[PDB]
């Protein structure tokens, strides 16, 4: 909000914020509606304080209240405070945009792809007895994923049934400028 | 009685929890800062995670709320075990209880009262383990317990059994006073007190 | 009864001879239920806990939260090397196949002759010498966020079942990539409880 | 130095300028053209 | 040791001791050890079940306070007959004992 | 011999392997095995049925 | 004003016990952030509370001072102002809806329709 | 003097039974801990099963209460075997049927709470003896409404 740094000349350059995933964390085994509602209302406050100053981009994750597979739909129109109904009117979309887990944002002509990170986390969930959890290893895995033109290398652990018909979406068709994981 | 029951319940729960935690009557490792204990709590209070203490306090608060129709004072005592002497006394007044809205305001008042209680408890010296225990005392207007078993109380459901076990679990009995802030809201007119030495 | 072969022996041994479990045609659930009730009666002598356990089991059977592996009659078809245990599943309200439950568009688990004539006879014989009846204990037995939570729990259960079945079939395929779940999707072993849970989750997700 | 010294050096030397609160600075406009164009690729039924 | 006092007397000695007590209880026509018979922990679950079985009357009772009989002095059960008299401005104390500090400590150290 | 020695219900190869050797072996229908054996491609199915029969033979010992 | 601000601060500190932040002072007095920090420092001058101070270093780094004795990289400090005054030891603030109709220093390019 | 007689009888009987059971003067399993209730209290009160000891206790209680005017203190000393030393010495003695009832109830509750927090003692080592008239003293509640106020104290070592 520019209240801490006080350098408005530099803080005003942040056009929008991008929440990539994991905003609410619980164990789906033992949870009730009250805890999720409390966490969503706690998030709603923060949201109501940040919205009228800087735009926001909401993305789901692996521990978010959405589908566990990779192509997660947006959360819902519900699950937020009733005071946010002015933003969910369908007209003010540039201020708050709830998008799927993978997305290719064209920010002023710059194509950037963002993913919740379930693909890399599932690839690292195996133990391959070759190829000789550091930063360089994740970078090399991301580079290999970008070169192979396949966002999801492990089909059954990541992908779900009926993803598409005759044209998979996870196979890369156009290379982006920045790959955000 | 429609909504003040749950509010008074969670208030007494947070009261007992903070009293048990800040006086070192139980190990702090068994307590965790939470906000949901089957009821939305107005503040991140340290609540215990032990089964026996859980339903113990639950039944205590249930009996207190059932007897509220004639109780005007609720006290939590803290006594030593080497000598049966009262060391600390925390009083909660219920003057007419404003008996027979804006839940956020009730939660704010409860939060202010709990903050005042925590500020008062933070000034007390450290309390040691090894049998520094607590008790419970109440003050009613006009009631008599321990005499409902004069007809063998033939039970038929759970309500009668609960009433009997609540009316039979009470036994009759016989410094620097520091006042705190209570709840000045309409329906819940509650006052707070404290005693030492 | 409990056996102590020596005074130094601390834990008892559940020794039974000619117990109600001895039967050519019988369900495994009855044996486990009888063993649990006997253990509860011998350890604490509390009839209220046994009554609560029996009522909980009856309510679970009436709802349909059973694994269906311990609720199957195993008929012996020939070809004497009879090794064809055809499974009857609770009837038709007959003698439905497990494939009917596999395509579980509807449920026919009835709190009926099966439950009654397989549970009340042995418990009644065991508790009449004590002085209590078990039939009366059974006679008394006769939004968006929650939906999303239930859907997520079901999906996580299905994913865990698929993962364990795939790692189980890894013994044969020795592979972890694609077509591994395709090979594991045909395991119809009726002697594995994971298969029943997997097909139940699939039927629940298909409806 | 202590925290008091840093506080007396920072807060006392405050400029208290540019905080008009009536003509605020507008944030840089950044538009994601993929909002309404076509072909949401990962949007399934 | 602890003195009795200035003026005091002494009563007759008990007839039994620590060893002969069980032996005399057995010879009197009673079992040496009375093991716990089947009982209902909940008084609601009683429902007058021990009526009979195959012509054998069984005695099954409960442990709760509502079913327990008062202690008798000389074979006569004593109880209160007159209605209570409620007195204003009374005080009461909770009877059930809370858990022990050592108990919860051992429960936490086991890492359940 | 297993029925004369042990006392169980199913009396199958998988049940015996699980109750004696503590090893659970999957079971496939005859149609699936035939479809796997007649697949020109997907050598994984051939390796699968080969290991299946080899394990069924070794469990007998 | 330095008079109504101190009154509001001591009221919200002792009468209605709750932690006070400079954001509440800015919302109540309709003033800027630097003026709020100056008022907070003046109230800290001329004691039954606990001060919570924050220091903004270089490289856009923000931290919360806890020991108040060992301040690392004292030369790289670009700003250091008292953040809040809490009477209790546990900070644990609370957040609610705030109507910033005229108390905003940076406004978005788009307006709500 | 009508209700107080029988109520003091039953109170003394329960107190003697508790002081015999909670210590090792008599072995366990010889009492009925799951049958009787003393004063509608939720705690368990043990009563011995041997008729001889019950009649002995009743006879001595009747003999005490018959001459309650001349006696002012009734203690129950605990004698230790092979040493003849008084290890413990519990003492007692110097309206509506309800006030004496709750007085006896409170005294019994205090006695139970004080006995339940006692260290374990070895078996076949202590003998009791009733008497008619380094110290750790403990004071319990007593009857205050009746003109025959009964104090309650305990000693040790
Ligand atoms: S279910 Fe079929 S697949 Fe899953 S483990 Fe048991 S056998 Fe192997």
């Amino acid at each position: 909000m520019g209240r801490i740094n006080n350098k408005i000349d530099d803080i005003s350059l942040i056009g929008r914020l991008l929440i990539c995933g994991n905003s609410v964390d619980f164990d789906i085994k033992s949870v009730n509606k009250d805890e999720l509602m409390i966490s969503l209302t706690e998030f709603s406050k923060f949201l109501h304080n940040i919205l009228p100053s800087i735009s926001v981009d909401i993305m789901p994750g692996t521990n978010d209240p959405s589908d566990k597979s990779l192509p997660q739909q947006p959360f819902h129109k519900s699950l937020f405070d009733k005071s946010l109904e002015s933003y969910f009117n369908g007209s003010n979309k540039e201020i708050l945009n709830l998008v799927t887990n993978p997305y290719e944002f064209s920010y002023n002509g710059v194509d950037v792809l963002a993913v919740s990170g379930k693909n890399i986390n599932d690839i690292c969930k195996y133990v391959i007895p070759s190829n000789d959890d550091d930063i360089e290893h994740r970078l090399d895995l991301m580079e290999c994923t970008m070169k192979w033109q396949n966002i999801a290398p492990t089909a059954p652990d990541t992908l779900w049934c009926y993803p598409y018909t005759d044209k998979d979406p996870f196979v890369l068709d156009k290379w982006p400028h920045v790959y955000i994981v | 009685n429609r909504w003040v029951e749950k509010w008074l319940r969670v208030y007494l729960k947070c009261y007992i929890n903070l009293i048990l935690f800040y006086r070192n009557v139980y190990p702090p490792q068994s307590f965790d800062y939470t906000t949901y204990q089957s009821f939305n709590l107005p503040q991140f209070v340290p609540i215990n995670r032990h089964p026996a203490l859980i339903d113990y306090i639950e039944e205590l608060i249930l009996d207190v709320l059932s007897k509220l129709t004639h109780v005007y004072r609720f006290s939590i005592c803290i006594i030593n075990k080497k000598n049966d002497l009262c060391i600390e006394k925390y009083v909660l007044d219920f003057s007419e209880l404003q008996h027979v809205i804006t839940e956020t305001e009730v939660f704010d008042e409860f939060r202010s009262s709990l903050n005042s209680l925590i500020m008062h408890l933070e000034k007390l010296p450290k309390v040691n383990d090894d049998t520094i225990t607590f008790e419970a005392v109440i003050n009613a207007i006009e009631l008599e317990l321990g005499h409902k078993l004069d007809r063998n109380r033939r039970v038929d459901s759970l309500e009668e059994k609960a009433e009997i076990e609540r009316d039979s679990n009470w036994v009759k009995c016989q410094i620097k006073l520091t006042s705190l802030v209570g709840s000045d809201v309409g329906p819940l007119i509650i006052h707070q007190f404290s005693e030492k030495l | 009864g409990f056996s102590y072969e020596s005074p130094s022996q601390t834990l008892p041994i559940f020794d039974a001879k000619g117990i109600e479990t001895v039967r050519r045609d019988g369900i495994p659930a009855q044996q486990k239920i009888i063993e649990k009730c006997i253990r509860l009666l011998f350890q604490t002598k509390d009839l209220s806990k046994i009554k609560k356990y029996l009522q909980n089991e009856f309510f679970k059977i009436q709802i349909g939260k059973v694994s269906a592996q311990d609720f199957c009659f195993a008929k012996e078809v020939k070809l004497y090397k009879e090794r064809i245990p055809y499974l009857v599943v609770k009837g038709k309200q007959r003698c439905v196949s497990p494939e009917e439950f596999l395509e579980g568009e509807n449920l026919e688990l009835d709190s009926e002759y099966y439950i009654n004539k397989i549970l009340i006879p042995p418990l009644d014989r065991l508790f009449n010498l004590i002085g209590i009846n078990v039939g009366n204990w059974a006679q008394e037995i006769v939004t968006t966020l929650s939906f999303l939570i239930k859907k997520l729990k079901r999906q996580k259960e299905y994913q865990t079942l698929k993962t364990v079945c795939r790692t189980c079939s890894y013994r044969y395929t020795s592979d972890a990539g694609i077509e591994n779940d395709h090979i594991a999707s045909k395991c119809n072993s009726y002697d594995c409880p994971v298969f029943y849970s997997r097909v139940k989750a699939e039927r629940y997700l298909r409806d | 130095l202590h925290m008091d010294a840093l506080l007396t050096k920072f807060n006392e030397d405050r400029s208290l300028q540019d905080e008009n609160l009536s003509q605020p600075r507008t944030r840089v406009r950044i538009v994601d053209d993929n909002l309404y164009n076509k072909s949401n690729p990962f949007q399934l039924c | 040791g602890l003195r009795y006092g200035k003026r005091a007397f002494v009563y007759g000695e008990p007839p039994f001791g620590y060893q002969d007590i069980l032996n005399k209880l057995e010879d009197e026509g009673f079992p040496k050890i009375d093991y716990k018979d089947p009982f209902f922990s909940n008084p609601v679950d009683l429902e007058n079940k021990p009526y009979a079985y195959a012509g054998k009357r069984f005695e099954i009772s409960s442990t709760h306070v509502s079913t327990r009989i008062p202690v008798q002095f000389g074979g006569e059960t004593v109880s209160v007959y007159n209605k209570p008299t409620f007195d204003m401005f009374s005080s009461w104390k909770y009877a059930l004992k809370p858990p022990t500090y050592d108990a919860v400590q051992k429960w936490y150290n086991k890492v359940p | 011999a297993l029925r004369s020695d042990v006392n169980l219900t199913q009396y199958t190869i998988e049940s015996a392997a699980f109750n004696i050797l503590h090893k659970r072996l999957p079971h496939f229908s005859f149609e699936s095995l035939t479809n796997m054996w007649n697949a020109k491609k997907s050598t994984t199915e051939l390796k699968t049925v080969l290991n299946y029969w080899l394990s069924r033979a070794q469990i007998n010992i | 004003m330095d008079q109504k601000a101190s009154y509001f601060i001591n009221e919200k500190l002792f009468t209605e016990v709750k932690p006070v932040l400079f954001t509440d002072l800015i919302h109540h007095l309709k003033i800027g952030p630097s003026m709020a920090k100056k008022l907070m420092f003046d109230y800290y001058k001329q004691a039954k509370y606990n001060c919570v101070v924050i220091c903004c270093y270089k490289d856009q780094t923000i931290k919360i001072i806890h020991d108040l004795s060992n301040i690392p990289q004292q030369d790289s400090i670009i700003d250091c102002f008292i953040y809040a005054f809490n009477p209790m030891d546990s900070f644990i603030p609370y957040y609610d809806i705030i109507d910033q109709k005229d108390c905003l220093t940076i406004k978005n390019s788009y307006e709500l329709k």
